[PDB]
Formats: C-alpha cells, structure tokens, sequence
C-alpha cells in the first residue's frame, strides 16, 4: 500500500526534520518513525 | 664525539633529540565517515595497530 | 597487436627495498577504468601475500626486555630489526631459519641461514651489533599469510618470543582515469602505480593481484553448490559424475529404484510442444513436474487444457 | 610388489600370444594427458584389491603410436580387458571409467 | 575444511519485470568479502549489457506537433511509454524495430516487430491508445550497451526523437558480509542481493558480472609476441662573455642545467 507522505522539494534541516518526525508519529505511531529514524540516520550518515 | 657540558647525551621517553615528543605524525582528513566519527569518535586504520605506531609500554608493580 | 594494451611505463628500484612501477591500461571503454582501479586497489593493498620472520628464539635470555652482554642493541631492538628484514617465498607453510653466528662484528639479514623455499631480498639490512666475541644462535620461524600477524599472545612455545609481521609487501598502490578523448565511445586510459618493498617487482605485483582477484570472482563461474548428488561428506569431488554413479550400484544392488528428483522429463517421451513449455516454465525434474498442479499447467503461454490430459497418461504408463 | 609394469608392444604381444592365467589389463596412456593420470591412480589401487588375481600393464602411446593404432585405440584414456581364456573376446573401455565397473569387468562378464 | 562454494538461497518473481536473487559465497577469508562485493556490485550496475529502444521514428507522420489525431496519449508520452519497454537481446552493433498497427485498439509491446536476436520480456507494457482507425508506423532503433558507457552520435536530426535510454538490465544491487569466528577461525561470509527487471535472472547476472568482471582482468595477464656535480656551475669554467649570458638568460646555472637542453663544447669537454 502506497503511503501517503509529502514530496518535500525545496529542503529539509533541523526545524524540517524535526516537524516531520512529529508529524510521522502522531500518524504512523512510534514503532514506524523508530524504523524510519534508522533508515533516516542511514541515509544522513551515507550521503554526509 | 666532543661533548660540552650540559649537552644532551641520551633521550628518555617521549623525547627525541632533546626535544619533548609526546605523540606522532600522521595522515589525517577532517571527513564524516558513516558515523563512526560521530561527534568526538575517532575513525583510524590497521596501519597504526600493526605498525606499532601509538603501542607504549606498561609496567605495574605488584607488592 | 591487440587492440587493449598494456606496458610498463616507468620501473625504479629507488632502494633495495622500494620499488616503483607505473602502468597503463589503454584504451578502455567508459566505466571500466573505474572498476579496474579499485578491484586493482584493493586486490594490491590487502590481497597480495608476504613472507616474514614471525617469531625468534632465543636461548639464554629470561625475556625479550633484557640485555645480553656483547651486543650493543637490547632485546627488544633484534625483535624490530627482525621484524624489518624482507623476505620472498612463493611457496606456504611455516619453515625455520637461524642466525647461528659468532662475533665481534655486524649481524645483518645476509647471515641468516634460510630454507630453500625462501629467499633474501636486502642483505644489508642490520640486525644486530657484536661488541666481543660472544656465540649467537637464534632460531626463526618463516611464514607466508595475508594481512598482518595477529598482535595477541602465543609465547606459549619455548621462548619463542613472538614478532609481529606486517605480511603485506605492497607499501602504497595508486591509479589515476584519464580520458582518451576518442569522441565515439568514450574511452578512457588507465595508469596503475605501485610500491613494493622489494619482495616482488611492481609488474609481478600487477600480475599476482590479476590473478587473485581472478580467483575471487571465479568461484561464481563454478557449477552451484548442491547441483551434483554427493555423499554429503567429502564436499570436494574432483570428478562430479562419480559419487552419483557410486549411488546407482548401491541402488541396483538394494534394488531400490532411482527417486523422482532424479528423472528428468527428457527421458519421459513427451511431445515436443508439450516439453518445451515445460522447459520455459523451468521444470526440468520429473519431481518438480508432480508438485505442479493441472492449474498450475493451464496458466503456461502454450499449454492447452488437452495437453494435461495426454501428459497424464504418459507419466500412467511410466 | 606388485604394481602397474611399464611394457613396450613387443612386450605385450607375447602377453597376448603366449599363456594368460589371471585376466590382464593393458592401460593406453600418454604422460600428455590429463585424465590418463587420474585413470592411473585407480588402476595403482586396482591392482591392491586385485593383487595376484589381476594383472595390470600400461603401454604408452606416445611411443607405441603404431601399435595404439593397430589396436584401434581411439583416444586417452583407453583400457584393454583381456580374458584369460583366449576363447572369450576382449572388452576396450574408453573414458575414464569408474572403479566399480572394472570390478564387475573383470570378475565376470570376462 | 570447506571449499569455496556459492549458492543461491533466495529467489523470487513477482513480476514480470522484477525478479529478485540473494546468493551466498562461502567461507571467505577476512576482507576478500568486501572486495568481492564492491566489485562485483560495479559489474552488476554498470558492465552488464543492457538492451533498450533508443531512437523512435514517426512514418508517415509529417504532423511534428506534441499530438496526432487517432492517438490519446501525446508524442512525448509514447516516447516515455517506449523507453519504458524491457528487452533481453544478443544483438552487436543496432538493428531496426518496426510498430506499424490498425486503428482503434491498444499498442503494447506485443505489437513491436522485432529484430531476430530480441525478446520482449512483457508484452503487456502499454505503448499507446488508438481511438481513430487510423494506422500508424513507427520505427524504432534497439540497441545493446553498457550501463556506464555514453553514446554521442543521435542520428542528427531526421524527424528521430531520441530516447534518453537507461541501459541498465539490474535495478539494484547490494552486498552483505557476515563474519563467523571460531575463537580463531574468522571466516567471512558474502551475501549478493541483485534485482533485475525480468531481461535476465538474477542467478544469470551473478555470472555475466563474475565474467566480465574476468574479462578485464585477463588482459593484465597478456604477453605479446617476439620478433628476433649539482655543486659546481657554469661560472666556475671558463667561458666566453656571450655563451654566458644566453645560458643564464635561460636559467642554465649549472652543469646538469646544461645537459639537460639539447665551439662551446671543445673548451667546456676539457673541463
């Protein structure tokens, strides 16, 4: 099933990433953003 | 040799040639690397570890 | 005469224990360079095997750390002019040398007494200084590996103190992609430079790294693991067909008849439509043709509802 | 001992011509070839399990090419499985054959 | 005790262009794992051969316009639709494919007459909707390439759209190393991960890149055939005034500066 998330296009930092954590708890609850946090640390740690 | 009084004759630890030598020279780049240099962490190679480059020497007395 | 060629550039031999070797590789298409630079890389760095004293024995000393009378270098200076010397040896396993001199004089790697098997390369090198005419005698233990020697205790032996070899004999490799500028397809050439520390000349190196990355990617070239029947014991059989004609004799002398995953639809006489598709479907056992299901036939491109029928009764003769 | 005896063709021809008590095995092979080197190493343990019961020769082709040829030997490794009555014919194996089947070749059918 | 085996331990298909393979390589010895990986993963992306249409001609259609009548999807959708198609081929050099269809109906990749050596490995993609009975031709041009290799020349510009082509056969790949320790027997073991959209199996890739990954290694492996006194200057010696000036006007100020460029010679060869 597609998930229904934002393209965010323009850029993300602190303040971005900090809102979106907030928003994908209050609607994915805790076990998917704790999932996603790991991908998302991935990825920040691979392209940095 | 000739040697003046007051000149060095024989180094100890962590002195070479009279002068104080506390560390070593080594390649370095300022890089982010997968996290393993979060922060303060240190990323190093194998070369410091069998090139005996940072191994010192320990002794402990037991009485 | 060949179209991708390859040539030693510059060879220098800086020092007994240095040499340089640069190397170019033209013309390669786009993306090729790239993907023989690294694999090259890595392969030179830490897939390359070096020979080296890896521990010594001494006789009359109580530890590494003390002095011995005549000599003006402590123990513990042997150990690392020891762990400097270099060695060649194209052959594995450990082997065992000695210093078995006496002096006043100069100890160095040319009085070292070594095995057939391996070779000096600086004989200059120093190892030790005799002040007085005392007799040395140490015992070496020579050993060909990948990497380094573990840097962990294994003194367990008679005092053979142990030395900490740095077995890799490329110092530093480099390479550098420069474009060809063909215009048409994008070719490239490739420089490879590498050091040695004289163990093997920087071609040999080249090679040797060839043919070990060679024999990496090799093994996917070989037939799947499982693929053969085997007595699941040995794992290695040098010939394949053996170990299942050992099965059949086993098997006609219990006169057990040859299992279903071992019959294969070709020597079921089936039309040759009907084996084609089984083919494309990838069934190639008369057992994989039983787990399907009608169904699971039907569904094929080319199978009809009358080929299930007529396949039927060609298994009920069998 | 008892091993795999180096004969030339005159020396298998009255091996032939003359008496045979136990079945003798004649092995075609080449210093060249691959396989003929593994087809050696069984006949080395052939002849343990057989020991005087069997009799085992190579000739080498290399030098009695014309008498390989004679013999119709259409390649390496090939083995010639003589009888010893010369009522019977004889059996010519070619491929490196298994162990087994020279077991059954040579205690019956033979 | 073991020897070097590969096995694949995951394989599955669901879909007609995406096939999925994990394959095992074991035991391996510490950091040939790596190795193994980085490189092969370069061979799966990029040094795989690749087959896909790359030029569209439109004949019969002098309309040049982002539409024609008959067809509901737009010239630069049916060029997005047709770059889309995955092909499995053997074919060296180009070769031609021809789209010539009735009209109303549904173009799909089943209705692309192709060259002998090329396969279409969904004939269910979709190319374009025909509402209009209306024929139309199209002329396609299949090519074979590398994924890392470029291609410069596009036909000019003969009414040919070109179609910027991806020639990648293997979607994704990815390496894993699993180390086992035995208190001194640290083996390594290689997983290999590779998708690939239906042109070729996973199990067939994992070949094609160990092979050419061989292949570009065997020629560091060819032979070829046989035919049968910085401390002393130019001032010291004795020189004319002219010959002087033009050697230091060009930085000559030693010796080796001289023989290093190439009757002056007569005095200086005494000396």
């Amino acid at each position: 099933e597609r998930a229904n998330l934002v393209f965010h296009n323009k850029v993300i930092d602190g303040t971005a990433i900090k809102r979106l954590i907030s928003r994908l708890i209050d609607h994915f609850g805790m076990a998917y953003t704790s999932h996603i946090l790991d991908q998302v640390k991935t990825l920040g740690f691979q392209q940095a | 040799k000739c040697i003046k009084k007051g000149q060095i004759l024989a180094d100890g630890a962590a002195t070479v040639g009279g002068e104080l030598a506390l560390g070593k020279n080594i390649l370095v780049a300022y890089m982010p690397w997968e996290g393993y240099n979060f922060e303060d962490a240190v990323l190093i190679s194998e070369c410091l570890v069998y090139g005996d480059i940072y191994t010192s020497f320990h002794i402990r007395k037991y009485e | 005469t060949r179209t991708l060629q390859w040539k030693c550039v510059e060879s220098r031999r800086d020092s007994k224990r240095l040499y340089y070797g640069r190397f170019i590789l033209s013309p390669l298409m786009k993306g090729q360079a790239d993907t023989i630079g690294i694999a090259m890389r890595r392969a030179l760095l830490g897939e390359i095997e070096g020979t080296c004293i890896t521990r010594a024995k001494f006789e009359n000393i109580p530890h590494d750390y003390s002095n011995i009378v005549g000599i003006q270098e402590s123990v513990h200076e042997i150990l690392m002019n020891l762990n400097e010397i270099v060695l060649k040896s194209n052959l594995y396993g450990t082997r065992n040398a000695l210093i078995c001199v006496q002096g006043p004089g100069y100890i160095t790697a040319r009085d070292i007494i070594l095995p057939p098997s391996v070779e000096i390369v600086d004989n200059t090198q120093h190892i030790a200084t005799l002040t007085e005419p005392i007799n040395l005698c140490i015992g070496l233990k020579i050993e060909r590996n990948r990497g380094y020697s573990l840097k962990m205790s294994n003194n367990f032996e008679d005092r053979s103190y142990p030395i900490d070899a740095v077995f890799m004999p490329v110092q530093n490799a480099n390479h550098s992609i420069h474009s060809y500028g063909n215009g048409n397809e994008k070719q490239e050439i490739l420089f490879i430079e590498i050091w040695t520390n004289g163990s093997l000349t920087p071609k040999e190196a080249l090679h040797e790294a060839s043919r070990n990355l060679i024999n990496l990617f090799i093994p996917f070239l070989h037939v799947e693991e499982e693929t053969f029947y085997l007595e699941n014991n040995q794992h290695q059989v040098t010939l394949p067909l053996f170990p299942f004609h050992n099965k059949l004799v086993n098997l006609r002398q219990k006169k057990k008849e040859l299992a279903f995953q071992y019959i294969f639809i070709d020597q079921l006489e089936l039309p040759p439509r009907i084996y084609n598709c089984l083919k494309k479907s990838n069934i190639h056992t008369l057992l994989d043709l039983l787990n399907n299901s009608q169904e699971d036939l039907i569904k094929m491109e080319h199978f009809h509802i009358e080929d299930v029928k007529k396949l039927l009764d060609i298994l009920e003769k069998k | 001992d008892y091993l795999v005896r180096k004969l030339s063709a005159q020396e298998l021809q009255d091996l032939v011509k003359g008496e045979r008590k136990v079945p003798l095995i004649v092995d075609f092979y080449a210093t060249w070839c691959g396989p003929c080197i593994l087809m050696a190493q069984e006949l080395e343990m052939l002849a343990v399990e057989y020991e005087s019961n069997a009799m085992i020769v190579k000739v080498d082709t290399d030098d009695e090419y014309e008498f390989a040829r004679d013999m119709q030997v259409r390649g390496l490794p090939t083995l010639f499985f003589i009888s010893p009555d010369p009522s019977k014919d004889a059996i010519r194996t070619e491929g490196l054959i298994p162990l087994q089947m020279m077991r059954d070749i040579i205690d019956n059918d033979m």
